[PDB]
């Protein structure tokens, strides 16, 4: 439970962001 | 014999010698304290160790480093007396030379620079006082020695209720000085355990593998190695002839041609004898025998290289095929025994899930932080953090010593961390125990049970706040500027001040002194307490470790522990008793050679004492000190029996050694039941000093000790002349042996005089020596409160008789004769802190003006213009004395009151009185004022006198300091110069002051003159700068509080005397209440005409058994006795040598007595002065085991004309006619305890409310109510009274609404009540109502 | 037994003092118990007449009232 | 609220509450800003923790206060309380017009009264007092009236005995018990600051006068007057509850008193004459003519109502000493003179207490109960009765008693030597000796002290009971008892190690002798366990009326005659030997559930 870990847990799956990926999404918006 | 011996003798009973005298009772308090503050160079506990511990500190890895230089003590800001009247601590600032290097970057270490920030400050640690007590926030505090769990190992069983099955148990429990708790525990099935502090349970292997242990290594270590060879074809095996012990044959067993035993016959001494002396090393075995047997380490196919067995497998027939074929010559097995060695460690491994190093660290790591991943540096850092690092374990010296001492080791001291050997040795030890070789130790012995005390506390606290701080500083080296900063910007204050200052604050070990009294005081300083932190608490610990133990005699007292909550988990110390070098109880002893005693002491700690045989210190020897009996009592290894003559090695020092000074205090001790007498020693603290010290009538002799160690009265320092003696201070010439060369000297007692205990009582001193007297040293100057003449008086003794008087002293209840209360020797004298704060509000400010809203001038009479009480002037409850007034504005009064000041015309002022007064009923005179202020608001006109006043007065002191001295010092020049160049009537002609000049002949008395002179002027300044402080520190402004811009202390001494319902008991545990107050004409008087004093009921003396009360009553008497005939013979004015034929006739009294006496003594001056002392009775000691005997007493009453019964015809005062048979009068000892009743009484009718809950609460002090429980409602239920049950709980108590409805009725008239709903219960509902509870009120 | 005996009583504000409160309280609060009242315990902690001696009457006179018309 | 120097204090519930809404805020927020989900729901499980922890905090991780360490409380914990389950009705509630202080005797007192301070009355009636003030018009206004009882004018102490007169006060003592820990009294204005407390109630509250406090209570409303007079009134409960034996039979020096009274030696001054009643006996005794106790003829005239309703009256030559004769003044109408005949102990004066209330009825026992304190105590005052160090009398045998019984432990060491007996066997042995010895030194000191006053009338000796002063507390029931006698002049046990093994070298000195260091310590443990174990078993009994009252309380004696025949067979106790308890204590104030039978029947 301690929602700390189920979030810690929820977002340590997204993976960081490449460089080159930054802009995508930013040209994308 | 001495000076105040002269003055009186105490005749001594008893026979046994005293080899050694009671050394000071107070060193623990002190010896602590000296070692914590104090420079070591070297780890002995103090600061120095403190620090050396946590320094230096090193940035990570950074390169950039913070050592500690030194540190020091600041004079304190304020001294004691003046600690206590404004309320603050008594404390010394701590300045600290800090070092800080930095590395050059990428170094070998060289640096760039170093800053040596001169002593940065922290905190200010509480100083001890020079008779062993602190002052926190002015009041006295104590910290109570610790007795805790030795820093080791310890090995327990834990058997009967778990499991309910037997079986027992065995743990082990390595307990370090600082650090993580190591637990090693068996279970039912035999498998061994570990748990890290408390915490979960994990099977033990899981920590070997952790030390980087394989499975291998592990089943090495615990299990020998069976050797099993096939050599030829099918089967031997390798045979130590001792492994077949204990155990029945399982097939033929032959070998060498000579076949030693048959299958069946189990093998015995014989067959191992026949073994071990063919010595037959090599047996052929059957290939079925290794079914069960487990390899003992790995086994694979050499070819094809694959795994034929893991390390701690049990082999199968089929596999021990797999491995032969391989070309296994030699297969290793363990060495199993359901009895002798155990299979333990085996079976462990099987409930281990780990396998490797790493895993075994990740266990560990997610076992001890669970929840959060494990990570390879997380379960690797962590483990080595545990036990291994020299910062965050230790088990000190201690733990070291008995650690190994435990284990049979031989070094006494080794590294402070723990070590694979130190770990893999215990469980050796454990399992060993459960092999049934060793035996567990038990936690009660005074071996395994510590002191720790104040000094050591500090010290630990002190280390706490050092590293709180050690985590900042390396936050600041963290980000650090090369040059910028220095150790001052890191380093904080409040920290590590705050953490010391609750300490001594609160802790369990600090205590306020409630009352004063020598015995308390010195009884409190030589507590020990098994409670706090590092202690058990009552609800842990159960009546084992209460109990008495074997070990404590002549260590811890037996009879004097509270009797409460804690029962055995305080005890005292006792008389003879020491702390160890190492911190264990050590007691003394006589040194018995061959068959003599000697008189070498020798300190003997629990463990040593346990060999030897140690005589009783009841004994009859003699002459050479042979054992005058063959055979002789004695207690060896705990126990006692009968011992040859020589057979003891050593005897008891003392008959006293077993009990406490608060239990030697008590007269034929001897003769009391143990529960009566902790009582006795338990009420005995709380006698309140009296007005008049008597002394006591019958006694020990600890009372001289007593009233000096403790520093209640003033000691001489040295010996010499009373130069003047004054009700305030007392001077001393030093004679010239004791004093030093060099500033001459004469030593100045400036005697307390009346001031404030910790509330409330006075504590006074008055010189009991005459002008011009000879001191020798260590002799008592004066008493001071409860002393008398250097002996300890804790009440005054009275005649007393034992008769039921009318009911009037029904249970215990106590009656007495006006005469004492006239007499006002019981009467007692406190002294009482008022003050008066005057705030700011946000209405305004607070004026202490003395102009105060609806007050007469009769009121405003006992005041200045200022608006404080002069000093001086007697008060009553009521009485103004502080007027203030605070800002109301607005009062918003209403339609008829608006009318009412328009009738009479009164203004109604801007401004509500807050002043001072009073509390109801009390009355007394006023002794003094203070005045604080806020640095900054203007002082006041009678604030200014005080000023003034106080400066005066300490010119006025120190500069009689400066001419007794100075006096004092051109005195002993003028005896220099009279050696070489004397003149007499010349010298005293010119001027002192033009002495400087004059010379002498070469010698060493021309650089004697040098010395004085030096001296001289460094006292002429040493005034000077003296006097600026004293100044300075009278003219400060005050910090005060938040908000507050100025305090009125006022200081009343009310005098209490005595009245029906104070509490009062003899040193025998019988307490009592005086219930009536007898005119003299109703008291039993004899036929002499003398009244009694105090009537107590006989019934109360067999139900309890106290019989010394009764003794003490007789010999009382007879004490009396002598003094009554000396009363006659020196009214009679015989002259010294009747006087003096009568005394010693007394001091020698029959026979066999170790007292000796007089006529050495001056037949004049001495003889008649103490026979002046002694015309109110004859002091007498009765040591408390050693004491007096009946014929003594008999003996002693047949001097005094006195009947032998101890008990004669009295007659009532009332019809003159005699009493029915003899009745008992003497002179006992009586104690006023302070429970004085005009405290207890209180009454409420309608007083404050609290606020959360409308409830009677004090605010005033005018007390909340008598709170009605659960037990008493189940009273009024039992009656059927309902009515008074619900006015209890609703009207009056809890109805916000009911109570003031019913009070309007009983003024009315009307007893009615219009109950409405407690509130309690109100509340309860919103409660409920709060959380999602709809609850409801129904119908109708 | 008499601890186990103890355990049940109707009226769930007596219940609420001696048990567990937690427990007391949300068992009674999911069924809409109604307590009314009539024993002592909770009469003492409501703050009227004992339902017992002097009050006895007085209950009487009312137990009658209800379940009454 | 604030406080002083302006600093605030708070409930906890606001850190709580303060939390659940910024969280719930923050979601708001967090909706119309579209977050991404994982920041919703994280917000959305945050919000759900603070609920709980306002609600009930523990139940998952025990949210702490603001840079206070300590667990914020949660609304969960406000309505448990503490103390177990107690819910600020049963852990207690403070309440107004009461007080307290320590408790004195007032031998003076009627069993109906108590002495109470002048000022703990004058401040607990102060609302009373304010309202008879007015009520004369002595004082014009409230006001006024406040003002002169804090000015003490002297006309209030004389208000304050009016409205004091008929107006119970309960008065309580600590642990309370039984009902008998809260008694009604009728005050009685006292100076000084310590409750008088009747020393025939004394033993009902367990108050020793040691110094324990009482606390006191003022029934305000007229039903709890009423409810005070008829309930709680000392006189009303004259019998213990627990069972019908009186709870108010005198104590200690009352009976010591008695027993001396009625008592007679064998020669005394007054023996053998004759008078005409007890008027003339006391006056022979005040006058010194005739001993309290000697045997004497004196005519008495006792009653006996066994007619119907009626008192017979019979006169004849009772064979008497003077003190019962004395005594039977205060005997009332019904009793014989036979109840006062004897040696009055303790035991048959409470009995005499008791027939005293089962036949006259209530108010006799009171006002008879009363007189018995006061002739006790007084009598016991005239006999000067004390205790001396030779009153404890050793016996001459002691030292050859201890001397044969350590030949026996050293024969049966010798057998132990010489393994004809073995080591446990041997304990057992010694310790039965050493057991032995002791019974035959307490029964020999029993017999020296008892009886061996040996007298003399007109004849050369003759010995009867011992009139030392030690023996007739003893013996009177006063206090001491043969055990603790058995310590101070026999020897004093055999002491038992900690672990509970008792020691086979028994305490072979005794208190009138000293105890050597040895045995003192060993004594120590004893005398520690006991303290300790008393105090557990202090708590223990708590604990059971605790559990006792709570599986009973609501019930009450409701209907009148439930009419079943129903119920059980009540025989004597009788265990093995003759009856350990009887039958007629059994059934008394029982209801019969049939008739029954003599041995022959229709009867
Ligand atoms: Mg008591």
């Amino acid at each position: 439970t301690d929602p700390v870990r189920m979030y810690m847990r929820e977002m340590g799956t997204v993976e960081l962001l490449t460089r080159e990926g930054e802009i995508d999404i930013a040209k994308r918006i | 014999y001495s000076y105040t011996e002269k003055k009186r003798i105490r005749k001594d009973f008893g026979k046994r010698p005293q080899v050694l005298d009671v050394p000071y009772l107070l060193s623990i308090q002190l010896d602590s304290f000296q070692k914590f503050i104090e420079q070591d160079p070297e780890g002995q506990y103090g600061l120095e160790a403190a620090f050396r511990s946590v320094f230096p500190i090193q940035s990570y890895s950074g390169n950039s480093e913070l050592q500690y230089v030194s540190y020091r003590l600041g004079e304190p800001v304020f001294d004691v007396q003046e600690c206590q009247i404004r309320g603050v601590t008594y404390s010394a600032p701590l300045r600290v030379k800090l070092r800080l290097v930095i590395y050059e970057r990428e170094a070998p270490e060289g640096t760039v620079k170093d800053i040596k920030e001169q002593e940065v400050y922290m905190g200010e640690i509480p100083l001890m006082t020079d008779n062993g007590t602190f002052v926190i926030n002015g009041t006295e505090r104590v910290i109570v020695s610790q007795l805790h769990r030795s820093p080791g190992v310890f090995f327990d069983s834990d058997k009967g209720k778990t499991h309910s099955s037997g079986k027992v148990l065995y743990n082990a429990r390595i307990i370090p000085y600082r650090g993580s708790w190591l637990d090693f525990e068996f279970d039912p099935k035999d498998n061994l355990f570990v748990r890290i502090d408390r915490r979960r349970k994990l099977p033990a292997t899981i920590i070997l593998r952790a030390l980087n242990y394989t499975t291998e290594q592990i089943l090495d270590l615990f299990f020998e190695k069976v050797i099993f060879e096939i050599r030829d074809n099918k089967l031997q095996m390798e045979l130590v002839p001792e492994r077949l012990r204990g155990e029945t044959a399982s097939f033929d067993i032959e070998a060498n041609g000579k076949v030693y035993v048959e299958k069946g016959r189990r093998i015995t001494a014989r067959h191992i004898r026949q073994l071990e002396k063919d010595d037959v090393k090599l047996i052929e075995v059957p290939v079925e025998y290794i079914a069960g047997k487990v390899v003992a380490k790995d086994y694979i196919d050499e070819s094809t290289g694959e795994l034929i067995c893991a390390a701690n497998m049990e082999l199968s027939l089929d596999l021990l095929a797999k491995l032969s074929q391989s070309g296994h010559k030699r297969i290793e097995t363990l060495f199993t025994n359901d009895l002798d060695h155990g299979p333990y460690i085996s079976e462990t491994l099987r409930v281990d899930p780990t396998n490797d190093r790493l895993s075994a660290l990740v266990e560990i790591y997610r076992m001890m932080r669970p929840g959060e991943p494990p990570t390879r540096e997380a379960a690797e850092s962590l483990f080595e953090n545990l036990f291994f690092s020299e910062d965050r374990y230790d088990l000190s010296a201690v733990g070291r010593m008995k650690f190994n001492r435990s284990l049979l080791r031989e070094e006494i001291e080794g590294s402070g961390i723990l070590s694979k050997d130190d770990i893999i040795d215990v469980m050796k030890k454990l399992i060993d125990i459960r092999n049934g070789k060793g035996e567990v130790d038990d936690i009660d012995h005074l071996g395994n049970r510590r002191i720790r005390s104040v000094g050591e506390m500090a010290e630990n606290q002190f280390r706490v706040g050092l590293v709180r701080v050690e985590r900042a500083v390396k936050e600041r080296l963290s980000l650090g500027d090369l040059d910028t900063l220095m150790p001052q910007d890191m380093i904080n204050a409040k920290p590590i001040s705050a953490a010391v200052k609750e300490f001594f604050g609160s802790s369990q070990l600090s205590q306020f002194m409630d009352q004063n009294n020598p015995l308390s005081e010195i009884t409190y300083k030589r507590r020990i307490s098994a409670l706090g932190p590092g202690g058990l608490t009552r609800e842990r610990a159960g009546f084992e470790v209460r109990d008495v133990h074997p070990t404590h005699y002549g260590r811890v007292c037996p009879i004097e522990t509270p009797e409460g909550p804690n029962i055995g988990l305080i005890n005292s110390l006792s008389v003879y008793a020491q702390t160890n070098e190492y911190g264990f109880l050590e007691t003394p002893y006589r040194k018995v050679t061959d068959g003599v005693v000697t008189d070498e002491i020798h300190y003997l700690s629990a463990i040593e004492e346990g060999n030897y045989v140690i005589a009783q210190a009841n004994s009859n020897l003699d002459e050479e000190g042979h054992f005058v009996e063959d055979l002789v009592t004695c207690r060896s290894k705990g126990e006692s029996s009968l011992f040859s003559r020589d057979q003891v090695d050593y005897m008891d020092v003392s008959t006293q050694q077993v009990v406490s000074v608060g239990a030697s205090l008590i007269p034929f001790l001897e003769h009391d039941d143990a529960n009566r007498a902790l009582m006795g020693a338990n009420m005995q603290r709380q006698a309140v000093p009296t007005l008049r010290a008597d002394k006591p009538l019958v006694g020990t002799g600890m009372e001289r000790a007593v009233a000096v160690d403790s520093g209640v009265t003033a000691v001489a320092k040295r010996g010499g002349v009373v130069q003047y003696v004054d009700a305030s201070r007392i001077v001393i010439k030093v004679n010239e042996d004791e004093m030093y060369p060099g500033e001459a000297g004469i030593d100045i007692y400036n005697l307390t005089k009346y001031t404030r205990s910790n509330q409330n009582t006075c504590i006074n001193q008055m010189p009991c020596v005459s002008l011009g007297e000879p001191v020798e040293r260590g002799d008592v100057l004066a008493d001071g409160p409860s002393t008398d003449l250097g002996e300890l008086a804790l009440g005054q003794n009275m005649r007393v008789a034992f008769m039921p008087w009318n009911g009037y002293n029904f249970e215990d209840s106590i009656l007495v004769s006006e005469r004492v209360v006239q007499e006002d020797r019981f009467t007692t004298i406190h002294i009482q802190e008022l003050a008066c704060v005057s705030r700011d509000t946000k209405l305004g400010p607070e004026e202490i003006t003395a102009d105060i809203p609806n007050v007469g001038e009769a009121a405003l009479s006992k005041l200045d213009e200022s608006g404080i009480v002069y000093i001086g002037a007697e008060v009553t409850g009521g009485d103004i004395l502080v007027g203030k007034v605070t800002p109301k504005g607005e009062t918003q009064l209403t339609p008829e009151e608006k009318l009412l000041r328009a009738i009479f015309g009164e203004k109604a002022s801007d401004v509500k009185d807050s002043s001072l007064r009073v509390p109801n009923g009390v009355s007394g005179t006023v002794i003094d004022v203070q005045v604080f202020t806020r640095d900054g608001v203007e002082k006041d006109k009678r604030a200014l006198e005080i000023e003034e006043m106080q400066l005066k007065q300490a010119k006025k002191d120190l500069s009689e300091e400066l001419q007794i001295l100075e006096a004092g010092l051109f005195s002993r020049i003028r005896a220099v110069l009279v050696a070489g160049g004397v003149e007499a009537e010349k010298l005293d002609k010119l001027p002192r002051d033009r002495w400087l000049e004059l010379g002498l002949t070469d010698e060493e008395k021309q650089n004697q003159l040098e010395q004085l002179a030096e001296q001289y002027d460094e006292l002429k300044h040493e005034f000077e700068k003296k006097l600026e402080a004293k100044r300075r520190k009278i003219t400060q402004g005050d910090d005060l509080a938040p908000g507050v811009l100025k305090i009125v202390k006022v200081y009343l001494a009310v005098k209490r005397r005595i009245q029906p319902g104070d509490k009062m008991a003899g040193r025998h545990g019988n307490k009592g209440v005086i219930s009536k107050i007898n005119p003299i004409e109703d008291m039993p008087y004899d036929e002499n005409g003398t009244p009694v004093d105090i009537v107590l009921n006989p019934l109360g003396v067999p139900s309890r058994m106290n019989i010394g009360q009764i003794l003490e009553t007789h010999l009382g008497m007879a004490a009396k006795g002598i003094g009554d005939k000396i009363n006659a013979m020196l009214k009679q004015q015989q002259e010294v040598a009747k006087l003096r034929e009568f005394i010693q006739r007394a001091y020698d009294l029959g026979a066999d007595v170790r007292q000796k006496v007089d006529l050495s003594t001056f037949s004049d001056e001495e003889v008649m002065r103490l026979a002046e002392n002694l015309r109110k009775g004859m002091p007498i000691a009765t040591p408390v085991f050693d004491g007096a005997k009946e014929a003594e007493i008999k003996e002693l009453l047949k001097l005094g004309d006195l009947p032998t019964s101890g008990q004669i015809r009295l007659y009532d005062g009332r019809t003159g006619e005699q009493f029915e048979r003899p009745v008992t009068v003497g002179y006992m000892y009586m104690l006023k305890l302070n429970h004085l009743v005009d405290d207890k009484m209180h009454a409420r009718s309608t007083g404050s409310y609290s606020l959360v809950t409308q409830q009677p609460l004090g605010g005033k002090a005018q007390f909340g109510g008598q709170r009605f429980g659960e037990m008493e409602v189940w009273a009024l239920e039992a009656y059927g009274a309902a009515y008074t049950l619900q006015e209890m709980l609703t009207v009056k108590s809890d109805d916000v609404n009911g109570r003031t409805k019913m009070y309007k009725n009983i003024v009315d008239g009307n007893h009615q009540m219009e109950p409405g709903m407690p509130e309690s219960f109100n509340v309860l509902l919103k409660e409920i109502r709060s959380l999602g509870i709809n609850i409801e009120l129904e119908d109708e | 037994g008499i601890t186990k005996a103890s355990l049940a009583t109707e009226s769930f504000i007596s219940a609420a003092s001696f048990q567990e409160t937690t427990r007391v309280l949300t068992e009674a609060a999911v069924a809409g118990k109604r307590d009314e009242l009539r024993g002592l315990k909770e009469n003492v902690i409501v703050g009227r007449l004992i339902p017992a001696g002097t009050g006895y009457a007085y209950h009487q006179d009312r137990m009658r009232r209800r379940a009454a018309g | 609220v604030p406080l002083d120097g302006g600093r605030f204090a708070t409930s906890d519930l606001n850190d709580l509450y303060r939390r659940v809404i910024n969280r719930n805020n923050r979601l708001k927020r967090l909706l119309d800003l579209a977050a991404p989900d994982i920041i919703v729901r994280n917000e959305k499980r945050m919000l759900q923790e603070a609920v709980d922890a306002l609600l009930d905090n523990g139940r998952r991780g025990r949210a702490i206060t603001g840079s206070n360490k300590r667990p914020l409380k949660s609304l969960a914990d406000m309505i448990k309380g503490k103390q177990g389950r107690f819910r600020q009705n049963l852990l207690g509630k403070r309440v107004d017009y009461s007080g307290r202080s320590v408790i004195t005797v007032g031998p003076y007192l009627r069993l109906h009264q108590c002495g109470l301070p002048k000022k703990m009355a004058l401040e607990l009636f102060k609302p009373f007092i304010y309202g008879k003030l007015e009520l004369r018009g002595l004082a014009t206004t409230i006001k006024a009236a406040k003002k002169m009882v804090e000015r003490e004018e002297a006309v209030v102490w004389d208000i304050l005995d009016e409205v004091i007169r008929e107006h119970p006060v309960l008065l309580n003592r600590a642990p309370t018990l039984h009902r008998l820990g809260i008694q009604a009294f009728e005050p009685v204005l006292i100076e000084g600051k310590a409750i008088q407390l009747h020393p025939l109630v004394c033993a009902a509250y367990n108050a020793d006068f040691d110094g324990d406090q009482m606390a006191v209570h003022v029934p305000l409303t007229l039903e709890a007057q009423l409810e005070a007079r008829a309930l709680m009134m000392s006189t009303n409960n004259i019998l213990s509850p627990a069972n019908g034996e009186p709870i108010i039979v005198p104590s200690q020096d009352v009976v010591l008193g008695l027993y001396y009274m009625t008592r007679d030696c064998v020669n005394a001054k007054g023996e053998g004459m004759v008078l005409t009643g007890p008027k003339e006996a006391e006056r022979l005794y005040r006058s010194g003519l005739a001993s309290l106790h000697a045997r004497v003829k004196v005519r008495i005239t006792e009653y006996e109502k066994d007619a119907n309703g009626e008192l017979v009256a019979k006169t004849s030559l009772k064979d008497t000493t003077v003190g019962r004769a004395i005594l039977w003044m205060i005997v009332p109408k019904g009793l014989p003179y036979s109840i006062v005949n004897q040696a009055l102990g303790k035991k048959a004066i409470s009995k005499m207490l008791n027939t005293c209330y089962r036949i006259l009825g209530l108010k006799p026992t009171v006002i008879f109960a009363d007189q018995i304190m006061y002739t006790g105590f007084a009598y016991a005052a005239r006999s000067g009765a004390s205790v001396g160090i030779d009153d404890m009398v050793i016996p001459e045998k002691k030292h050859e008693i201890i001397s044969e019984a350590e030949a026996e432990v050293a024969e049966i060491q010798e057998q132990f030597q010489s393994g004809l007996v073995t080591a446990g066997e041997r304990y057992n042995k010694v310790i039965d000796i050493w057991a032995a010895a002791n019974d035959r030194v307490s029964k020999a000191m029993m017999d020296n002290l008892q009886t061996e006053t040996v007298i003399n009338r007109d004849g050369q000796e003759e010995k009867q009971v011992s009139f030392n002063s030690i023996y007739m507390m003893a013996d009177s029931g006063a206090r001491g008892s043969a055990a603790q006698i058995r310590q101070l002049a026999g020897m004093r046990g055999l002491m038992a190690k900690p672990d509970g093994s008792i020691i086979e070298t028994p305490i072979t000195a005794n208190f009138r002798e000293g105890l050597n260091v040895l045995q003192y310590f060993i004594s120590t443990h004893g005398a520690r366990k006991g303290l300790a174990d008393t105090a557990l078993k202090t708590a223990n009994s708590g604990y059971l009326t605790r559990r006792l009252v709570d599986v009973a309380q609501d019930l009450v004696v409701t209907e009148d005659d439930c009419g079943t025949h129903e119920g059980i067979m009540m025989t004597p106790v009788i265990e093995g030997g003759d009856v350990k308890e009887p039958l007629r204590d059994r059934v008394l104030g029982r209801v019969t559930a049939e008739d029954v039978l003599k041995p022959g029947t229709a009867d």
